[PDB]
Order: C-alpha cells, then sequence, then structure tokens
RNA sequence: AGUAUGAAAAUGAUUAUUUUAUAAGCAAUCAUGAAUAUAUUAUAUUAUAUUAAUGAUGUACCUUUUGUAUAAUGGGUCAGC
RNA sequence: AUAAUAAUAAUAUGGUAAUAGAACAUUUAAUGAUAAUAUAUAUUAGUUAUUAAUUAAUAUAUGUAUUAAUUAAAUAGAGAA
C-alpha cells in the first residue's frame, strides 16, 4: 500500500487507486442529486405560474 | 465514404447451375450501364442470362423505389458465390468404377451504383493522382542507392 | 600546418574512428554505433580523440590522431536502443529439429553536436 | 595562395575497374598534413563558401584574397548560348518619342500587317521592345487567346500530359 | 522576381540542447497475483526512490490494476513502450527500468550494413560528375 | 441521506478555482509533471513553479454559448475559468516579441542579402505556430483532456491539473468526424504555441538583469538549432533578367551564358554545361538537358550565390543594397 | 444426426492497391528504386505496411541410406482425431 | 561460506544415433482476490532476446475467469503411418 508521501522524491508519485465501481456510484447519486434538485426547481416554477 | 454513395444491392434466388457458368456470362457485364446489361442478358443464348436480366430488372425497380433515376445506374461489381446444400449423387461407371456428381446451385449478387456521384468522384480522384504525379525529368536526381561506407569516393 | 581555408569554410566534415570503425560526419549528423557503451550513458557527451580527416570541399586536413588542438568535434549520446528482433531458423537438409538462431543486436545513437575549427 | 600538395579521392583498387567499391578508399591512407583536393563535382545547387565567386563577395571578406573558387575554364574559347542580338553587339537607344508613337499608333491600328517582327525590321529594333512600348487592339489579344484555346481541346490526351509535366520539369528547374 | 516557397525546420535533438528522450514511466503492478511479486518488492525497495533522485526530468507513476505487471515508458516523440514484467524478480524489473529510459522512444527497425550515419545536410563536396571528374573516362 | 455528493463535488470545484486563481507556491512544488518540466529544459531556478504554472495557464474567462450546443458539436467541461490578472495572455505577446527579434536577427547574420519574401519565409519556418506546438509536445506539456467531474471521482489533487496545460479544449470536438469550427482560441496547436512563448516569456523576466542574453542562449539552444536548408526557399520567375540587373547594379561586366561542356545531343537525356561570364569571373555554373534549361539553371546558381553569401564573424556586419527589382 | 453461435482454414467469384506482354528455373532471403495506404508530435528531407522494377544469393520437405535436387519412400489442400 | 543482478580475465558453446539438464503452450483438481473503465476470443499495428506474454485500436460475446501463482496430474503439442 504505497502513497506519494513514501518515495522521498517530487517526480514519483502514487495514483491513487479508487475503484472504478465507487467512483460510478458516486457519479450516479450526483447525478440523481441534480435531477432532484433542479426538476424541483421547475416544479417549483410551474407552481409560481399556475399561481399568477 | 465508399459505403456512402448511394448504391443499390440486388440478390438472386437459387439458380440451378454451376459457378463457373454464371462467371462466363458475368464476366461481360463489368462495369456496363444497368440498361446495357439487361439488353445484352435478353439476347445471350445462355441459360443463366435469364434469371441475370431478372435480377437486373429487380435492382433497378428497387433504385427507383429508393430514389436513384434508371439512367444513372451501372454495375458496380456482379459476382458469384456458390449457394447452400450441394447434393452428390454416386455415378456408377463400367467395370467396378464409380465417380461422384454433383448438382451446383449459385447466386448471383451484385451492386449498382451510379454514374452521377461515384463515377465522378473516381474521375476526380484519378485526375488528382494525375496532377500529383512527378514529371519525368532527363537528369532527374535519382539517388545514390547503397551505403556510403564512412568515406568519400568524390 | 596552415590550416586556414579550413578555419574559413561555412560547410565542413570530418571523419572520427570509434573503434577504428570510420564514420564520416557533418555537424547535426545522427551517428548509430553498432554496440552499446558502457562508458557513456544517455546525455552525456563524448570528445573525439581520433579524428582521420577534417575536409571542406576542396581542402582536407589528414593524420593519424591529427591533433586535439586544432579542432573541436563533440558528439553527444541520445540512444541505446536494440535493432529489430529476428529468428534466422538453423537446419540441415533431412533432420527435422531446427535450431531457433535469435538476433537483437543493440545500438548506441550519438548526434554531432559541435564540429568546428579550433 | 597555398602551395599544399594535391590529389585524387584515391583508391587501393583500380579506378577504371572498382570506383563504387567503398573498401578500397577506406584501404587509402595518406602521409598526415594539408591536402588540396578539388571538388569532382559541379557547384550548381551549393551555396558552400569556396563556391562562391569573388565579385560576390563583399570587399573585406578574408576569402577574397585566398584562391578557392578557382577560375579553370576561359571565357574566351566557351560559345555564346542562347544570347540576344543586343549582347553581341551593345544596345541601342537611337529610338525618339515620335517614332514610338508612331509604332504604338500603327500596333493600335492593324496588327496582322504590322506585327512585332515587321515593326522590328523597320527601326532597326528588338520585338521585345516593341512590345515593351505598345500594346496591341485588345480585340485581336482575344483571338488569339481563342486560338490557343482551340488548338489546346484539339489535342490528344497524351500530349496534353507531356505539355503538363513539360511545365512541372521548367518549374523544377527553377529551383537549384 | 524571387517567390519564397515555404518550408518547416527540422528538430536535431542534441545539437543545441539535449531533451531527455524518456518522459513518464509507469510502474503498474497488483496486490494479487504472483507474477506481480517481483514488480511489488521493487516498489517496495527505496530503489524507486534512489531512481527519482538519479533521474529527475523523468516523473514515475505508481498505479495498481488486476492484471500482470508493466512498466510503460513515454517518450518525446510520442511513441510508447509498454513492457510486462511477468514473474520477474527485483533485478530484473530494474534492468527493464533502465532499458527503457535508455531506449529513445523510436520504433524498432532492421538497419543494412554498415548504414551508419544519417544527416539531412547537403554534402560538403558536390555529387561527382562525370564533367567535373579530375579524371576524365578514357 | 448521510453523504451530500453534491455538495462535497462542489467544494472541490470551488478549491480547484481558488488553487488556479492563486497559483500557490507549494502546491505548485508539490506538482511532479511541472517538476519534470523544469528538470527537462534546465530552466534557471529563479523561475519559479508558480511561473511555469501560469504559463501553462491560457486565459479563460467565461464559458462560451458554444457550449450549449453538444447537440450541435462542442462540449467544454475540462476548464475552469480562470483569473485575468494570472493568465499567460501577457507572457505570451512578450514571448512572441522575442521570437519575432531574435530569430530574424540570427537568419541577418546567417544571410544578408536574403530577399525579404525568403527571409520572411524562414522565419515563419523557424517559429510557425504548429511548429512552435510540435517543440511543445515534444517537451511534454500535455493538455487538460479530462473533465473536472471526472478528476473529481478519480480523487487526484490540484497538482495534476496545474501541471496540465489550461484551455478551452473542446471535449468532444472530433468524434463521429465531425469538427466544429471555432476561433483561434479553441485550437490545441495554438494553446501549445502560446505556452511555449509563454515559458521563454518568464524566462526573459527571471534573467533581464543577471543575465541579460541567457534568453537567447536558451532560444538558439531550442529553437534555432532547427536545421532549415535555405536553398529550398527559393523559387524565381524569370532569373537571367534578374541577373542582369543584378550585374548593372554592380560593377560587373553584362552576364553571358556560354557553352563549357556538352555530351548526348541528339538524344532522350543529353548533358549541357553552361557558365553565365561576366568577363572573366564565372559566376554561375548550370547543368541542363536541354540548352534553355542549362541556361536557367546558371542564372538561378547565380541567384543563389548572390542571396545565400553567409559571410564570417570576423567580418564587419555586412549589409545589402536590398533585393534586386525588376 | 442435440440447440444456439461461427471474421477457422482449405475452396469460388468480385473489387481495390501494386507489379506484370524481350522474359527461363523450390517462387524465398538479402540488397534496392518506384508506386500506393495508414498514422490527433509527418516539425520533415517523417515512420510503418503493402507491392515479382532491378541486382545478388538460393537443387522443396520427410523417410531410408555409404550416399538423394534426385528420375528412391510418402503426402491433392485444409480442419478434427 | 547464500541468493539475485552487474563487472573484469580466461576457457567453452556444429551435430545424426544417443545421454544429461531447464523451460513454455493446452486441459483437468486443490488454494484463490478482482470486475461491463471488466473479461474471453479474434484482426491489425506496436513492446519484451519473443513456440510466449503483453500494449493500443477495432469486432463479438459474457453480469463475468478453475483468472495470477504454487502444487498435483494428464486422452499435454502433428506436414509426414
Ligand atoms: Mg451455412
Ligand atoms: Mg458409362
Ligand atoms: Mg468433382
Ligand atoms: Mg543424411
Ligand atoms: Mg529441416
Ligand atoms: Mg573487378
Ligand atoms: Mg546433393
Ligand atoms: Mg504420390
Ligand atoms: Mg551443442
Ligand atoms: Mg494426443
Ligand atoms: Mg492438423
Ligand atoms: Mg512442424
Amino acid at each position: 500500500h504505497p502513497f506519494s508521501d513514501n518515495y522521498a522524491s517530487p517526480n514519483i508519485y502514487v495514483v491513487n487507486d479508487v475503484t472504478s465501481k465507487e467512483q460510478k456510484s458516486k457519479y450516479d447519486t450526483i447525478m440523481k442529486e441534480i435531477q432532484k434538485l433542479e426538476d424541483d426547481a421547475t416544479r417549483k416554477a410551474l407552481e409560481t405560474a399556475r399561481s399568477a | 465514404i465508399e459505403v456512402l454513395e448511394p448504391s443499390v444491392y440486388a440478390q438472386s434466388y437459387r439458380i440451378k447451375s454451376s459457378m463457373k457458368k454464371a462467371t462466363l456470362l458475368l464476366r461481360l457485364l463489368g462495369g456496363l450501364d444497368v440498361m446495357k446489361a439487361i439488353s445484352q442478358c435478353h439476347f445471350s443464348n445462355k441459360k443463366i442470362a435469364r434469371e441475370v436480366a431478372e435480377l437486373l430488372q429487380k435492382g433497378v425497380k428497387d433504385g427507383q423505389k429508393l430514389g436513384l433515376k434508371p439512367e444513372d445506374l451501372y454495375i458496380s461489381q456482379i459476382w458469384t458465390g456458390s449457394d447452400g446444400f450441394w447434393r452428390k449423387r454416386v455415378e456408377f461407371k463400367a467395370r467396378t468404377r464409380i465417380g461422384i456428381i454433383s448438382h451446383p446451385y449459385i447466386h448471383v449478387r451484385c451492386i449498382l451504383r451510379t454514374k452521377s456521384v461515384t463515377k465522378r468522384r473516381l474521375a476526380y480522384e484519378a485526375h488528382l493522382k494525375e496532377q500529383k504525379r512527378a514529371p519525368w525529368v532527363q537528369l532527374g536526381d535519382k539517388p545514390i542507392r547503397g551505403v556510403t561506407g564512412g568515406v568519400y569516393k568524390w | 600546418t596552415d590550416t586556414t581555408p579550413l578555419k574559413l569554410s561555412n560547410e565542413l566534415y570530418a571523419i572520427f574512428k570509434i573503434h577504428n570503425r570510420p564514420y564520416l560526419v557533418t555537424e547535426g549528423d545522427r551517428v548509430i554505433l553498432p554496440f552499446k557503451l558502457k562508458q557513456a550513458e544517455v546525455g552525456d557527451i563524448l570528445n573525439m580523440t581520433d579524428v582521420t580527416t577534417l575536409g571542406s570541399r576542396n581542402y582536407k586536413l589528414v593524420g593519424h590522431p591529427i591533433n586535439t588542438s586544432l579542432y573541436t568535434l563533440k558528439a553527444t549520446v541520445v540512444g541505446k536502443t536494440k535493432r529489430a528482433f529476428q529468428t534466422r531458423e538453423v537446419t540441415k537438409r533431412r533432420n527435422r529439429r531446427v535450431r531457433h538462431a535469435k538476433s537483437k543486436g543493440d545500438l548506441t545513437i550519438l548526434r554531432i553536436s559541435e564540429l568546428s575549427m579550433n | 595562395q597555398f602551395g599544399f600538395p594535391k590529389t585524387q579521392v584515391t583508391t587501393i583498387y583500380n579506378k577504371t575497374k572498382s570506383a563504387s567499391n567503398y573498401k578500397g578508399y577506406l584501404k587509402h591512407r595518406d602521409a598526415p598534413g594539408m591536402y588540396y583536393q578539388p571538388s569532382e563535382s559541379i557547384a550548381t545547387g551549393s551555396v558552400n563558401s569556396e563556391t562562391i565567386p569573388r565579385s560576390f563577395m563583399a570587399a573585406s571578406d578574408p576569402r577574397r584574397g585566398l584562391d578557392m573558387p578557382v577560375q579553370s575554364t576561359k571565357a574566351k574559347q566557351c560559345p555564346n548560348v542562347l544570347v540576344g542580338k543586343s549582347t553581341v553587339n551593345g544596345k541601342t537607344y537611337h529610338l525618339g518619342p515620335q517614332e514610338i508613337d508612331e509604332i504604338r499608333k500603327l500596333r493600335l491600328d492593324n496588327p496582322q500587317k504590322y506585327t512585332r517582327k515587321f515593326l522590328a525590321a523597320k527601326y532597326g529594333i528588338s520585338p521585345l521592345f516593341v512590345s515593351m512600348v505598345s500594346k496591341p487592339s485588345e480585340q485581336h489579344v482575344q483571338i488569339m487567346e481563342s486560338r490557343l484555346q482551340e488548338i489546346q481541346s484539339r489535342w490528344k490526351e497524351k500530349r496534353r500530359i507531356a505539355r503538363e509535366d513539360r511545365k512541372r520539369r521548367k518549374l523544377l528547374w527553377y529551383q537549384a | 522576381v524571387v517567390k519564397a516557397i515555404a518550408r518547416n525546420s527540422i528538430g536535431r535533438n542534441g545539437v543545441g540542447a539535449f531533451v531527455f528522450p524518456c518522459r513518464k514511466i509507469t510502474l503498474q503492478f497488483c496486490n494479487w497475483g504472483g507474477s506481480s511479486e517481483g514488480m511489488r518488492k521493487f516498489l517496495t525497495s527505496k530503489r524507486l526512490d534512489k531512481w527519482g533522485q538519479e533521474f529527475p526530468w523523468i516523473q514515475f507513476e505508481v498505479m495498481r490494476k488486476s492484471g500482470h505487471p508493466l512498466l510503460r515508458a513515454e517518450y518525446t516523440n510520442g511513441r510508447e513502450k509498454v513492457i510486462c514484467v511477468r514473474n520477474l524478480n527485483i533485478d530484473n524489473v530494474e534492468n527493464k527500468l533502465k532499458l527503457l529510459k535508455d531506449s529513445d522512444g523510436d520504433i524498432l527497425r532492421r538497419r543494412t550494413k554498415n548504414d551508419n550515419v544519417e544527416s539531412l545536410n547537403s554534402s560538403v563536396r558536390g555529387i561527382w560528375s562525370p564533367l567535373h571528374a579530375a579524371k576524365r573516362h578514357r | 441521506l448521510p453523504e451530500s455528493e453534491l455538495a462535497k463535488y462542489k467544494e472541490y470545484y470551488q478549491g480547484l478555482k481558488s488553487t488556479v486563481n492563486e497559483i500557490p507556491e507549494s502546491v505548485a512544488s508539490k506538482s511532479p509533471s511541472l517538476r519534470t518540466l523544469h528538470k527537462r529544459l534546465q530552466l534557471p531556478n529563479e523561475l519559479t513553479y508558480s511561473t511555469l504554472s501560469r504559463c501553462l495557464t491560457c486565459p479563460s474567462a467565461k464559458l462560451p454559448d458554444k457550449i450549449n450546443n453538444p447537440t450541435k458539436g462542442a462540449a467544454f467541461v475540462n476548464t475552469v475559468p480562470t483569473n485575468k490578472y494570472l493568465d499567460n495572455h501577457g507572457l505570451n505577446i512578450m514571448g512572441k516579441n522575442l521570437l519575432s527579434y531574435h530569430v530574424t536577427k540570427s537568419i541577418i547574420q546567417k544571410y544578408p542579402r536574403l530577399p525579404t519574401v525568403v527571409l520572411n519565409a524562414a522565419v515563419n519556418a523557424y517559429i510557425s505556430e504548429a511548429v512552435l506546438a510540435h517543440i511543445a509536445k515534444y517537451w511534454g506539456i500535455e493538455v487538460e483532456t479530462t473533465s473536472v467531474l471526472s478528476r473529481y471521482l478519480k480523487m487526484e489533487p490540484f497538482e495534476f491539473t496545474l501541471g496540465r496545460l489550461k484551455f478551452f479544449n473542446n471535449s468532444l470536438n472530433s468524434k463521429d468526424g465531425i469538427e466544429l469550427i471555432t476561433g483561434k482560441n479553441f485550437s490545441e496547436t495554438s494553446a501549445l504555441a502560446m505556452s511555449v512563448r509563454s515559458i521563454i516569456a518568464a524566462i526573459w523576466a527571471v534573467t533581464e538583469q543577471k543575465d541579460s542574453q541567457a534568453v537567447y542562449r536558451f532560444i538558439d539552444d531550442h529553437i534555432m538549432s532547427r536545421k532549415l536548408d535555405i536553398t529550398k526557399m527559393f523559387q524565381f520567375e524569370q532569373p537571367t533578367r534578374e541577373l542582369a540587373m543584378l550585374c548593372r547594379r554592380e560593377g560587373l561586366e553584362k552576364p553571358v551564358s556560354k557553352l563549357v561542356a556538352e555530351s548526348g545531343r541528339l538524344s532522350k537525356s543529353p548533358v549541357f554545361i553552361v557558365h553565365v561570364f561576366s568577363g572573366e569571373e564565372t559566376l554561375g555554373e548550370g547543368y541542363g538537358s536541354s540548352l534553355k534549361e542549362a541556361k536557367a539553371r546558371a542564372a538561378t546558381d547565380a541567384l543563389m550565390k548572390w542571396y545565400c553569401y553567409e559571410p564570417l564573424a570576423q567580418q564587419e556586419p555586412v549589409i545589402d543594397p536590398g533585393t534586386v527589382v525588376v
């Protein structure tokens, strides 16, 4: 389990091992959140329009 | 690019003839205008010719249906495949000798493209190539082929 | 030895010999030595201490190691790479076994950076 | 000048029978020192300092005084090639303004009767000069162009290609 | 008249300055996988650090991937050598790395007999001519 | 909802933006790519890593309305709005100026009396945009071809981002063979060129006082070291006339072409050697398959000799009387 | 002789690139022009790939033999066993 | 007092019948992470002194290895009947 800190030199670095599943999941979650937000806003706007 | 230029693809049914026989005729219809090809077929005294003509007609019809005008269509290429399941029969000869007769069945496929686009494009390409062509120079700088040797000979 | 007409010219070639193998170069050329150097690494610079012949279009200085005083010819090492891999197949004429003789010799690549009169 | 020994690019082998063989040249070795080896080659595409003529060097460049753009050939012997008549017998500026005007007028009037050659014959002067002086009626030019076009059309396939090749060659031969 | 026909300059890597041909090296390995044991050892062993110290113009990435262990190396010219170091030990891996570093990125290629020099400079002396020879033929 | 992933991402983005605005020194130092670049080109140590980072950062203020049409070809999701006072825009201009000056000067030194057009061409060859881009590529200045979101997902620090080149690059610009034609600002090559120029500018800035010629030396090592055969740049209309004019201008006898040697007349491929004499001084040798051709070649050779004259450093700076005009 | 799938080869037709109608032999190897194709570092005077200009070199493979280009044995090609 | 790698000097490295030593491919059993950004197979171009594996692009599967590696074994490798 190496890190960029372990190699005592600026040129050497370790790219982060973030599983390609976890990342995907995160992305999905973000998308969902966005949907919840934007859609909600749209709904609100619609309601406002209906009102007046 | 090749695929995009407007084409029509026509296929025969299971012709009862041998590939060789077919190709005997098909060699004649190489880059012919469809109508000309059809005419040729009409008058060719070979059994396969009828079917070929029919196929060509069908192709023309398809072209008409889908956008293209008969007088623009030429045979871009046309070929013979063996069709499926040829049935082998034994053919008994004198003494105990045995031949095995096989009854071949083929199919003719053609691709018709258009003189308006495809042919024009190829002509253009040819022209370009010609333009590119370096001239024959009398004292042309022909490279001194061979390795030098690390030593001047001049 | 009056070395003025070499001094005055703009184009100049040299025929230096590494391990007696003569290479004829101008500045900016890439010499492909057919062996691996251990003395020099990549990025190092070699001052050629054996130059058989310096030459302009019409004049040429010559001599068995001509004085290092007279010229400066120095090459930088760029690459140590091998020439492409080959399997020449060795066999006799009624013998089923074959001996695959593999070959991937090594090259050192130089670049003639400086080539001048001193 | 320099008093160097001069040499051919020598081979230990027979030059007549084996000049392309590199090994011979390699084998040959000459006594240490300076040498003069005249280049066995024309200096057409070259930009080498030992190729430039003294007249094109600045009056300061040390190479002027030195002797290595050698004048081996002598101009007395070499025949004039593709030269104008004005070069063989010097240029003349005899023709006045009135005469010039007249010539111009003539050109304007009848190009087929008073063609360039005819004009030249009349006034002891070059066709080129006449051309420079005076433009012919544009109609005539147009006609000529048309004729040229017709001629071109009349060509076969091969000839056109040949012409093109020739043109290309011509273009090339000013690169150097 | 004089008309200019366009052209571009050709880079000669070593004549002025010298850019170092190798730029990045990616040590690729796997936690699970006996083939990647030597690589793992190498990664562990301060050798990498030493290498970094030696050669700071070239950067060392260290990836974690499920397959065999690799040393993909990236060069100035653009090309990328890739050496799978399946089942090698520490020293062999190091040697491989060294090899990678030494090479310029250029593709491998068969050389003919004695094809040594490679110039883009017009011959100092001219190309021989029959008419401008010192010795005429017969 | 134990995790607000949109919030975290937003925070990350903000941080990135802040870093870009600053280009903090520590962060720059931490970046490996930048360090490698610095080592590679043997840059002077007065040049900081922040400066280097800045050089790689092209001016990207406001996201265009061309983004809103990914359906119409283009989408810009890689970049993050740059600081207006901390871009490479200023440096770039300076770099360009330097290139224009110095390269040109060098060319002049090499070849006095180089026809203006030819000189211009040479200059372009030395420092055209494409060439500069190529140089940049060689150096290893890579482009930020990864979306911010993607980066976040990966969980890579800002150092890496800093190390990369940063401009409004069209993600999805050559997919399915469709290329959205845009201005100079959105081309990769241009960006690369700018970066190159910026580096030079930076160098100049750092070494303006301690060692003024350092920048020039660097340029020579990198830009002027590149081979260009000046002989390949010329193309003459009717050179004979020009030659004659030149002769007239100078103190030379009128030039005359003359046959020196001839072989294979009456053949497919003959050889005619004609020299252009001015009295006795041969002014240009010229070979040809025809006489006319040979003559032309001779003239061309003469012209080349006149122009591409390369005087020594021991000479006193020679200044030509411009180009011959006819 | 299950059902799906199948860019496995041999084999046929066709198209493209290229070479080919003064040239003679295991059809390859090495040298070496030229033409074409591809290449998001061809910066090019670039690199690879394809291709019977041209030159040199070159008696198929196995078996059995003192010894095989042999006009001694064996094999039509490919796939499976 | 070992192993791995690298040096220096030296000696040795044709080979039928034959002897000796060391590897690789394929398939099955024991142990066994991982993942559609993954894998398997195929084509093309690279890479590693290369019957092998790996990289990139491409095509087809497949919610995914009897996968890496060490053992155990073999219906374990075919132009020769
Ligand atoms: Mg079927
Ligand atoms: Mg009967
Ligand atoms: Mg039969
Ligand atoms: Mg025997
Ligand atoms: Mg054998
Ligand atoms: Mg002989
Ligand atoms: Mg024999
Ligand atoms: Mg038989
Ligand atoms: Mg042995
Ligand atoms: Mg078996
Ligand atoms: Mg088999
Ligand atoms: Mg076999």
